[PDB]
């Protein structure tokens, strides 16, 4: 494995930082969804609250 | 001189085993951002509701 | 260590498992290493069988080897009689080392030149004072042997080898009237006499 060792690291270590970016990027994604929807579940319940509110008054 | 035979062994085992364990470290990662995209969703706009909740 | 011998090129590039020992082996059991280098190591680089130089003693070479590769082969090379060497490349440790060389040998005859000056002339002002202190010397004895008075006559001399002793009884007839008593001569001789060799 003079060479061709060489070349099958290579690969696969081009491999492995192609699956870490997309872990991280993965990360990044779910983060941001992760507060995307819980924001929005935070309105709807805000709404959901100033209706009971409305009542109230 | 262990030729072809020996670098196409060396070659598999190690690049399978690699690509393997590369495998289950991403997919433990994927699983780690489950773990926090349900801790943020329960926990800092959970402080966010304990604000409102008083502010109401 | 080696300098004009191993370079980058031998040792293994961006390495994640393996790593190159400098397994120097001798003609008497070179086919040996070539051959059962799998039987030293399991998981070991395929036709890694590489000679880099050569020397009087044995011939350089080297072996990627896995790290337990590398445990197993170095214990079952040094009993094969093979060197075990984990050099690691350093342009430096030989860079360095001859600069410092030719440097400290060039500095060091440039401040030589001021050494054998300061050397020479101090030591002919020492020789100077030398044979001052050596006159006054002459002088003391002179004038204690003389009492008070300072009138004496001094003089260099040059006896010829093996006329010594003549010339000693021809001076002891000289100056032994000079007292005529006793001046077991000896030390004090009847002349105040000093002694100098080069």
């Amino acid at each position: 494995s003079q060479t061709q060792g060489i070349q099958q690291l290579l690969q696969a270590e081009k491999r492995a930082a192609e699956k870490v970016a997309d872990a991280r990027k993965r990360k990044a994604r779910r983060l941001k969804q992760a507060k995307e929807e819980a924001q929005m579940e935070v309105e709807q319940y805000r709404r959901e609250r100033e209706q009971e509110f409305q009542s109230k008054q | 001189a262990l030729s072809d035979a020996d670098v196409q062994k060396q070659i598999k085992h190690m690049m399978a085993f690699i690509e393997q364990e590369a495998n289950e470290k991403a997919e433990e990662i994927d699983a780690k951002a489950e773990e926090e995209f349900n801790i943020e969703k329960g926990r800092l706009v959970q402080t966010q509701r304990l604000k409102i909740m008083e502010y109401y | 260590s080696l300098a004009e011998i191993v370079k980058k090129d031998d040792f293994v590039l961006d390495s994640e498992y393996l790593v190159t020992l400098l397994v120097v082996v001798p003609k008497l059991n070179h086919n040996d290493w070539i051959k059962q280098y799998e039987t030293l190591a399991e998981m070991v680089v395929p036709r890694s069988s590489n000679v880099l130089s050569e020397d009087q003693d044995s011939y350089l070479c080297n072996v990627t080897l896995f790290r337990k590769a590398v445990d197993d082969f170095r214990h079952k090379a040094r009993e094969n009689k093979f060197i075990v060497r984990d050099f690691q490349y350093n342009e430096e440790e030989m860079k360095a080392d001859k600069e410092e060389m030719t440097r400290l040998s060039t500095d060091k005859k440039k401040q030589f030149g001021p050494l054998v000056r300061w050397l020479k002339v101090n030591f002919s002002e020492a020789f100077i004072a030398w044979i001052h202190i050596k006159a006054l010397r002459v002088f003391v004895e002179s004038v204690l042997r003389y009492g008070l008075p300072v009138n004496f006559q001094a003089m260099l001399l040059q006896p010829n080898k093996k006329s010594v002793k003549k010339l000693r009884e021809v001076l002891h007839e000289l100056y032994k009237h000079l007292d005529s008593s006793a001046a077991s001569q000896q030390e004090y001789y009847p002349y105040v006499y000093y002694k100098i060799d080069c």
